[PDB]
């Protein structure tokens, strides 16, 4: 069987934070 | 082959045949919460100055 990862799979790739960025 | 093969440790053997003890120690830099520190005192905190 196989499926549609639509969006998922996103981690926070860095343990800082941030606010309203596009990085 | 056996994969490993034993030292031999001798006291009469040369300074580069003799047994050394290493440790590693392996530290990541700030990124996050910590829990190891050094002997640093803490003090009070003050705002808007």
């Amino acid at each position: 069987a196989y499926t549609n990862s639509f969006t998922r799979g996103v981690y926070y790739p860095d343990k800082v934070f941030r606010s309203s960025v596009l990085h | 082959y056996f994969p490993l093969q034993s030292y031999g440790f001798q006291p009469t053997n040369g300074v580069g045949y003799q047994p050394y003890r290493v440790v590693v120690l392996s530290f990541e830099l700030l990124h996050a919460p910590a829990t190891v520190c050094g002997p640093k005192k803490s003090t009070n905190l003050v705002k808007n100055k």
